[PDB]
RNA sequence: AAAUAAGGGCGUAUGGGGAAUGCCUAGGCUCUCAGAGGCGAUGAAGGACGUGAUAAGCUGCGAAAAGCUGCGGGGACUGGCA
RNA sequence: GAAAAGAACCGUGAAUAACGGAGUGAAAUAGAUCCUGAAACCAUACGCUUACAAGCGGUCGGAGCCCUUUCGUGGGGUGACGGCGUGCCUUUUGCAUAAUGAGCCUACGAGUUAACGCUGCUGGCAAGGAUAAGUACUUCAGUACGGAUCCGCAGCGAAAGCG
RNA sequence: AUGGAUAAUAAUCGGGCAUAAGCAUAUUACCGAAGCUAUGGAUUUGCAAGUUUGCAAGUGGUAGGGGAGCAUUCUAACAGGGUUGAAGGUUUUUCGUAAGGAGGGCUGGACUGGUUAGAAAAGAAAAUGUAGGCAUAAGUAACGAUAAUGCGGGCGAGAAAC
């Protein structure tokens, strides 16, 4: 009979606003700026997050192909595309995968810091990852945010 | 409650035109293919396609749907035919009491067959 | 008080509705009271009553003894305590005869009386039994009259 | 005298299919395939209300969080400092405030910090 | 129907005056002239059923 | 299992058929098999000592007496049979639409005859007296003659 | 005329199918009281074949064949199930 | 079906296959597969969802869209999306187990009775307690009488015996 | 910390990934269970008042043991209901710790049942259980010697088979 008199309201579709963050990535460790990335993406920096809702905001990475990592990683970063196939198991290395596409290495790391559900593949499509340092996007007027400012 | 008034208030019969097809000797299944092919179509449309069908399950099902349009005609005795413009409201192909055969099957042992029946039901609706 | 209004005694009755093996719920169900497999769960199981596994019972690891006599004459056996006490409520006077052992419901019709000496008579009686101990007849010639023997 | 429970037999087990409305293929009328599944129903029911108290206490958890991080703060300090403060305020209302209020949250912030 | 009284429990077990069972000992057959005096003198006197085994000889004397 | 008509064959082999083993047609749970544990002739009299019953038959007069339902006639006589005679006879009592037990202490065919139709009525004489027709009327009636029989026989 | 996601899932309504349940009895079960405890060479029990204005079965009856005679009861319908 | 009053007659149809009418009835959705007639099972109409999304198919949250409304922190239906979650029985130290068993529904189906005993509660009488077979009367498978006999009141000893 | 070979379907800190988000010590705040506490309610023993209340200790559970009860069929008494609609079937509301009780609409067209006491053919989800009905495999296997059929007329509503 709806006995609780005082319920916790969750935001819907038709109240949430998103935003278009652009993020520089300049100076920035891979992961430690995928981490930030991928919480601003999932959407927890509003005191009105919903864990079922697609709240949050759209991040443009915009220097993607000034990223770098920090030991010899970039010479001993090993990835695996098992094709399906017998003796299909592929192996690339973070220095030939970012000479085509230097994009991937952000996207592969924010893939993987997400809820890898159906909200989580549709959280994916909101990720723009710029390898120059210009975006296509134009009339949608995208802010700057510092990631050192959370 | 009084049956004679539930009876004298479900006599509402006197409008809709329906006709009905029991005890067929023919299966739901081979029937209910050639239901799908009239089921809302045109009183003449459905007529050339059950005339024209290559199906045996239509020879029968053609002179159906007439007996329905004679219904109809009876019902609406003040009026013509072509203006109302008929259709195939419903139609709706039914199971039926079957019979059991035995068929022996070798090593000694006897297979179950069942010949099946079906009961066919048709409404027909005006448009005006 | 009337037919319908019947209620016996507080405690007099009881469930009469406990069944072994009606659905887990009501206590002795599945399984209903004999726990799992062995020769005690099956139909028709009855407990031996001399069997002791399989070695000698008790019953026959123990000698038999004595043997029984065909002429064994065992009598009633009245003691001077209930005579006194009969003597005392007045349904004898003077003379406690073999009729009065009947009358007072002491012997059966066809018996022997033997006149045992546990008690304090006090009264002056004539009695007249089959057989006296060396303590009846000392105290009940003292205490009073004659004790005849039939 | 020969007792057959005949009608109640059945209509005990009406009831506990009725509450099997909505199920996926047979397991809404044939009735050794709904019993099993009402059954296991009702135990996932038994549980999931201790996981109610506290998968709404980690939401609101969440939601302090966020409208604490907007003033330069954590959820840990602000929870420190609010406790170590005499506020008694549970986490619901804080994250109702938080959400619908964001005057009275920044208020009880400047005022615990 | 009636229960039975055991034959074998009932030439032996004399009932006592309360509630014991009195029976004798065993032992004293045929082998005497190597045990000693006192075990054949212990083994003389009449002894009482032990209360492990009282219940058993009860349902054999038809006592339950 | 032993009283049906049928006979004690093996119906199939017991290995070898891929149906469940099964034998002797006449077992209980196969279609016209024998009841198992089902009803048998019985008695179901019980022995009540005949202290305590004649005590349940004086607490039954003892609760008449104090429920006071009863009175006391003079021992009529009827010469011949009348149920309407015996009708006319219940208001002077005040026994109309009532349940009344007439005890009487002799046969009296005539006034037993005059009330074997009525159901509201029962004459039964002190020799077959008991504690649940005492308890069934709901007011005695003991006709001068039979209160000295019912007295000197508890 | 309309609708249309080729099709599927859930809820409601209306149908076919089937025979459960409810009610009833034509039939059975256990007995009480009082009898009786056999038929057959004057041809038994059990059958075969026949018998009708009309006659396939059942019932009855035997070439005198859904029947014959005598003594009593009975008083308007009858030619068995039909 | 109370009683055949068991559907004369007309139309479609080759058709005395079936149906739609018309008459009988209180009822024909009581039409001879005939009282009511459920479940499994097979179909049609309507409302909501579903073609980038992996698993005992449910449970806890949760928009949106349809009906109702005492008007509601009321009810019903469907539910985009999120969290948790490897059916049941039996046998086993231990089974999601790839150990057993069941295609589903309806009906049947397994600690009952007699005789002789023992414990717990209750009742009558009380150093006494109780009748069995049977008999008499009667309004008759249903009050009186019947003490034969059984248990207890004294035990010990193989027994005589003592008590 | 470094070198000291490794196994056969594609692999691993669980993964992303981290030069600290590794390791060693110390400190603070926080998260974290059906644990403890806060609120409401129910129940078992022990102690008192009475004729339910108060306090204390409890309240996972297989084999197993004990106590309160529900439904079903019938019977004995008192009191009832029904063609102005009984039992039965289908939906809905409400009450109880539960077994279950009560009320309303629809079909149905004659029985039913309250209180106290009693009896038992007194409750199924499984026994490769029994009988009847109905699905799946599925419009799938098959339509039973590879000696063979084609055309034109006839009856007929309808002909590859007459």
């Amino acid at each position: 009979m709806d006995a609780l008199s005082y319920k916790t309201i969750s935001a819907s579709k038709a109240t949430v606003t998103k935003e278009w963050i652009v993020v520089d990535a300049e100076g920035h460790n891979l992961g430690r700026l995928a981490s930030k990335v991928a919480m601003i993406l999932r959407g927890k920096y509003k005191p009105s997050y919903t864990p079922h809702v697609d709240c949050g905001d759209n991040v443009i990475v915009i220097n993607s192909e000034k990223i770098n990592l920090t030991g010899t990683k970039l010479n001993d970063k090993i990835y695996m595309r098992h094709t399906g196939y017998p003796g299909g198991q592929r192996t690339l290395t973070a220095k030939v995968l970012q000479s085509k596409n230097p994009a991937l290495l952000v996207e592969k790391a924010v893939k993987g810091m997400l809820p890898k559900n159906k909200l989580g593949a549709e959280l994916f499509r909101n990720l723009n990852v710029v390898v120059g340092s210009e975006h296509t996007h134009g009339a949608q007027k995208p802010r700057t945010v510092n990631l050192n400012d959370l | 409650r009084k049956r004679e008034t539930a009876d004298a208030r479900k006599e509402a019969n006197k409008s809709i035109a329906f006709a009905k097809l029991n005890n067929c000797p023919t299966s739901p299944r081979k029937m209910r293919l050639v239901a799908d092919l009239v089921r809302g179509q045109k009183v003449e449309r459905a007529l050339n396609i059950l005339r024209f069908s290559s199906k045996e399950a239509s020879r029968k099902l053609e002179k159906l749907l007439l007996s329905a349009i004679n219904n109809w005609e009876q019902k609406n005795s003040e009026g013509n035919l072509e203006e109302a413009g008929l259709f195939v409201k419903e139609i709706r192909v039914d199971g039926g009491m079957m019979l059991k055969r035995l068929r022996p099957a070798p090593q000694g042992r006897a297979h179950r067959i069942r010949k099946r029946s079906n009961h066919v039901t048709i409404v027909l609706g005006a448009i005006n | 008080m009337n037919l319908s209004n019947l209620q016996p005694a507080e405690g007099s009755t009881h469930n009469q509705n406990k069944r072994v093996g009606r659905g887990e719920g009501s206590g002795k169900g599945g399984t209903a009271a004999r726990g799992h497999k062995g020769a005690k769960s099956r139909s028709g199981y009855s407990k031996k009553i001399g069997f002791e596994g399989g070695q000698m019972p008790l019953q026959r690891r123990v000698p038999k003894f004595g043997f029984k006599n065909i002429n064994r004459k065992e009598y009633e056996g009245v003691n001077l305590d209930t005579l006194q006490l009969l003597v005392d409520n007045g349904v004898i006077t003077d003379s406690v005869s073999m009729t009065d052992f009947v009358a007072n419901r002491l012997a059966s019709k066809n018996e022997i009386v033997k006149i045992l000496g546990r008690g304090e008579l006090k009264a002056k009686l004539k009695v007249t039994a089959h057989k006296f101990t060396a303590t009846a007849k000392a105290a009940i010639e003292a205490a009073g009259g004659e004790a005849v023997t039939i | 005298p020969r007792s057959v429970n005949s009608v109640a037999k059945r209509a005990r087990r009406k009831k506990i299919m009725k509450q099997a409305k909505g199920f996926f293929g047979r397991r809404k009328n044939v009735w050794t395939v709904a019993k099993n599944a009402v059954e296991k129903a009702m135990s996932y029911a038994y549980r999931d209300r201790k996981q109610n108290k506290r998968n709404f206490r980690s939401l609101w958890i969440q939601r302090i969080n966020a409208g604490a991080r907007l003033e330069g703060m954590s959820y840990s300090q602000f929870m420190g400092k609010v406790k170590a403060n005499g506020i008694e305020l549970n986490r619901k209302v804080l994250a109702d405030l938080a959400m619908n209020h964001p005057e009275a949250f920044k208020a009880i912030l400047n005022k615990v910090k | 129907p009636k229960m039975k009284t055991k034959s074998s429990a009932k030439k032996r077990f004399k009932v006592t005056g309360s509630g014991k069972i009195k029976r004798k000992h065993a032992f004293k057959s045929h082998i005497l002239t190597k045990k000693s005096k006192k075990r054949k003198l212990a083994l003389t006197h009449s002894a009482l059923v032990h209360k492990t085994d009282e219940k058993s000889i009860k349902q054999q004397l038809r006592i339950i | 299992r032993a009283e049906v008509t049928g006979s004690t064959r093996k119906i199939k082999k017991q290995k070898g058929t891929g149906t469940a083993r099964a034998g002797s047609v006449k077992n209980p749970l196969f279609k016209g098999g024998g009841t198992v544990f089902g009803p048998r002739p019985r008695s179901y009299s019980f022995k009540l000592n005949k202290n305590l019953k004649r005590l349940a038959r004086k607490s039954a007069f003892s609760i008449k007496a104090k429920e006071s339902n009863i009175i006391v006639l003079e021992d009529f006589n009827f010469e011949a049979p009348n149920t309407k005679n015996f009708i006319n006879v219940l208001k002077a009592l005040g026994l109309e639409n009532k349940k009344s037990l007439f005890v009487l202490g002799e046969s009296n065919k005539n006034v037993y005859l005059s009330s074997r139709n009525l159901k509201a009525s029962n004459v039964v004489t002190s020799s077959e007296l008991s504690t649940y027709a005492i308890l069934n009327t709901n007011n005695l009636v003991l006709l001068e003659g039979s209160l000295e029989l019912i007295e000197e026989n508890l």
